[PDB]
């Protein structure tokens, strides 16, 4: 992926604000809130029948992070995110069988959560730069 | 399929947003041609820089459906029957700009909507426009 | 959203693959299976070797189950009601595996009606599986 | 993509029997019959307002056989469909703004064309194998 100066701008600014402990289990816990049929991938994790049980399950923010931590890297090698999310893709494609459709999802989830954390300061030309970047991603654990 | 405990989230937010839902609807649209340059293809006539008096009076019709679609919800297909006739048969607009713009339309809601926008909310919402999109591409099924 | 014409179309289909529907039922299956691996992960206790028993068995529970639909098209969304709740809160079917098996089905006619499947056929078979697809994914909306 | 030498039998025993001045033309046809939002892009060909007046088009028919020409490029160069479809790509996205999602229509469409052509004969196993081609060619048509 590559994102003009203006873009990168835009995303690092944003990026640096964002509490690294939350928000990455927020993007998942929403995303088994509103598209329940991705908690089919997560019968250890315990009570996910309510949207409360979901968001304050230990299981699904420590997950989180793991999950934004991999966002994190990827925004550091925008250049290579084919070889950086290379294991990733065998996981999530030949092991786990998730359809890529749901790297989409979760990608635009996440861009909900910066959006509802961050307000007027997540622009509309601020959410276009996001929006390459989580596309780029998505596109990098689908390649398997 | 837009159960009572969404219908009450969905009154709730629209409650929230009052008069700003216009001017939300020209962010949201704004937010599309920002983000998913494809749909521009869609407004060639528009001038759709920021401040656009075009995407402001789009975003208020926008809303304006938006709104008669909640206020008639046990029944959007014959209330959204003739914009759904517009954007299948004349428009011909591809199904997949509906997910693109609903997604938009979330964005901004988050963005204004600090207190309300909750998973439960968020959900509620999403359903809700999944099911105005469902309604507005019936026409190609 | 099936017209006349569209019913008519399913009709003749419908009558020309006859008492072969169970047979192609399991075909379409097996295609969905070998096409799209990911879809395996929701049979994980059916064996999907060619011949399986299992197989042919669901794909006359399937056929049976488009018949029902074509039948009472008119009111699929009361007819398909059981299989809604089980296929979205019981089985959680990702709702793009929906149009995976619509493709593989379509594709299984055209293997077997040479005659039948002309582009305005096919149209309308596309047309009444979204419908189905739709019906079975409402309980997401 | 990289297909296993019985997906590349499969694929190729096929092809070769494929009518290239047809086929194309009926995949194209086919598109703009049962996604009718396709046409939006076509408001040059003329008559598109029935299902014989798109078939029996000239240059629906003219058309589909580039498209043809470019799956057959596509096939022999599957190891570099980035490469290939490069310039392809640029107009598709850059010039035309088509979304992506249609070039996997195309391609899912073809499929229904090779069956109804070759019956009995495209078998669920050679199914898959084009699956996996008409894949990689709308993920290269998509990198722009
Ligand atoms: C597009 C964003 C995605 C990213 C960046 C991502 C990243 C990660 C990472 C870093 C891991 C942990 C790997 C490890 O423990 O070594 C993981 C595991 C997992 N992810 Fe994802 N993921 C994504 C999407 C998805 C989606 C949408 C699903 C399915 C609904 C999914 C289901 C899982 C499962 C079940 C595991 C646990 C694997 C295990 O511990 O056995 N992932 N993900
Ligand atoms: C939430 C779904 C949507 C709603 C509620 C909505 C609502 C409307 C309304 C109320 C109108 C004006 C009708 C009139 O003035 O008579 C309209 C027109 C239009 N819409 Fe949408 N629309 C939706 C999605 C879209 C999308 C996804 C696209 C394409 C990317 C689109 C493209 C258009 C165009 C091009 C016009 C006509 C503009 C003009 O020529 O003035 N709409 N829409
Ligand atoms: C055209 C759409 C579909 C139709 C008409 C259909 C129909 C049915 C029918 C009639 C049953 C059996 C219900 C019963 O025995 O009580 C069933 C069960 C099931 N379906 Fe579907 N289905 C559809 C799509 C799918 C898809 C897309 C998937 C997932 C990829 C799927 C996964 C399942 C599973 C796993 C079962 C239960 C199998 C078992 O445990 O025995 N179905 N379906
Ligand atoms: C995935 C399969 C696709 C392939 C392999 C393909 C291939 C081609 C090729 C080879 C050309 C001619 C390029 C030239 O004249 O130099 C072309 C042009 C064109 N294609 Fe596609 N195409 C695909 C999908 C699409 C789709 C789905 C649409 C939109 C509905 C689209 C719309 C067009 C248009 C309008 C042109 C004409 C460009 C012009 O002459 O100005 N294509 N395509
Ligand atoms: S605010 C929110 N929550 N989910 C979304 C979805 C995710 O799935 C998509 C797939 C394709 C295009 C857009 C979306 O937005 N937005
Ligand atoms: S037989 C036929 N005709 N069209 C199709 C479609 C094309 O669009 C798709 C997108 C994603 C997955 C499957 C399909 O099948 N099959
Ligand atoms: S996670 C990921 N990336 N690609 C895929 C699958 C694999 O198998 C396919 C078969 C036919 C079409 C598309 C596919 O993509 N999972
Ligand atoms: S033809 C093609 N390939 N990618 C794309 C677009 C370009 O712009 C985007 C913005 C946000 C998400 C995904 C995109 O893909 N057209
Ligand atoms: S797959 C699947 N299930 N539901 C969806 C849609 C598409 O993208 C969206 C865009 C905005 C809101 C909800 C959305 O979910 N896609
Ligand atoms: S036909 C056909 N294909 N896709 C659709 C709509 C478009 O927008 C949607 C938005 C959210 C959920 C489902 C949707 O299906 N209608
Ligand atoms: S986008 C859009 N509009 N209609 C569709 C569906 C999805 O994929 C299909 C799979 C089988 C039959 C029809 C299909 O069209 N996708
Ligand atoms: S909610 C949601 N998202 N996508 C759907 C269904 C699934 O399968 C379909 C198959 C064809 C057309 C539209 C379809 O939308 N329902």
């Amino acid at each position: 992926v590559h994102l003009t100066p203006e873009e990168k701008s835009a995303v690092t600014a944003l990026w640096g604000k964002v509490n690294v402990d939350e928000v990455g289990g927020e993007a998942l816990g929403r995303l088994l809130v509103v598209y329940p049929w991705t908690q089919r991938f997560f019968e250890s994790f315990g009570d996910l029948s309510t949207p409360d049980a979901v968001m304050g399950n230990p299981k699904v923010k420590a997950h989180g992070k793991k999950v934004l931590g991999a966002f994190s890297d990827g925004l550091a090698h925008l250049d290579n995110l084919k070889g950086t999310f290379a294991t990733l893709s065998e996981l999530h494609c030949d092991k786990l069988h998730v359809d890529p459709e749901n790297f989409r999802l979760l990608g635009n989830v996440l861009v909900c959560v910066l959006a509802h954390h961050f307000g007027k300061e997540f622009t509309p030309p601020v959410q276009a730069a996001y929006q390459k970047v989580v596309a780029g991603v998505a596109n990098a654990l689908a390649h398997k | 399929v837009l159960s009572p405990a969404d219908k009450t989230n969905v009154k709730a937010a629209w409650g929230k947003v009052g008069a700003h839902a216009g001017e939300y609807g020209a962010e949201a649209l704004e937010r599309m041609f920002l983000s998913f340059p494809t749909t521009k293809t869609y407004f060639p006539h528009f001038d759709l820089s920021h401040g656009s008096a075009q995407v402001k009076g789009h975003g208020k019709k926008v809303a304006d459906a938006l709104t008669n679609a909640v206020a008639h919800v046990d029944d959007m297909p014959n209330a959204l029957s003739a914009l759904s006739d517009l954007h299948a048969h004349k428009l011909r607009v591809d199904p997949v700009n509906f997910k693109l713009l609903s997604h938009c339309l979330l964005v901004t809601l988050a963005a204004h909507l600090p207190a309300e926008f909750t998973p439960a909310v968020h959900a509620s919402l999403d359903k809700f426009l999944a099911s105005v999109s469902t309604v507005l591409t019936s026409k190609y099924r």
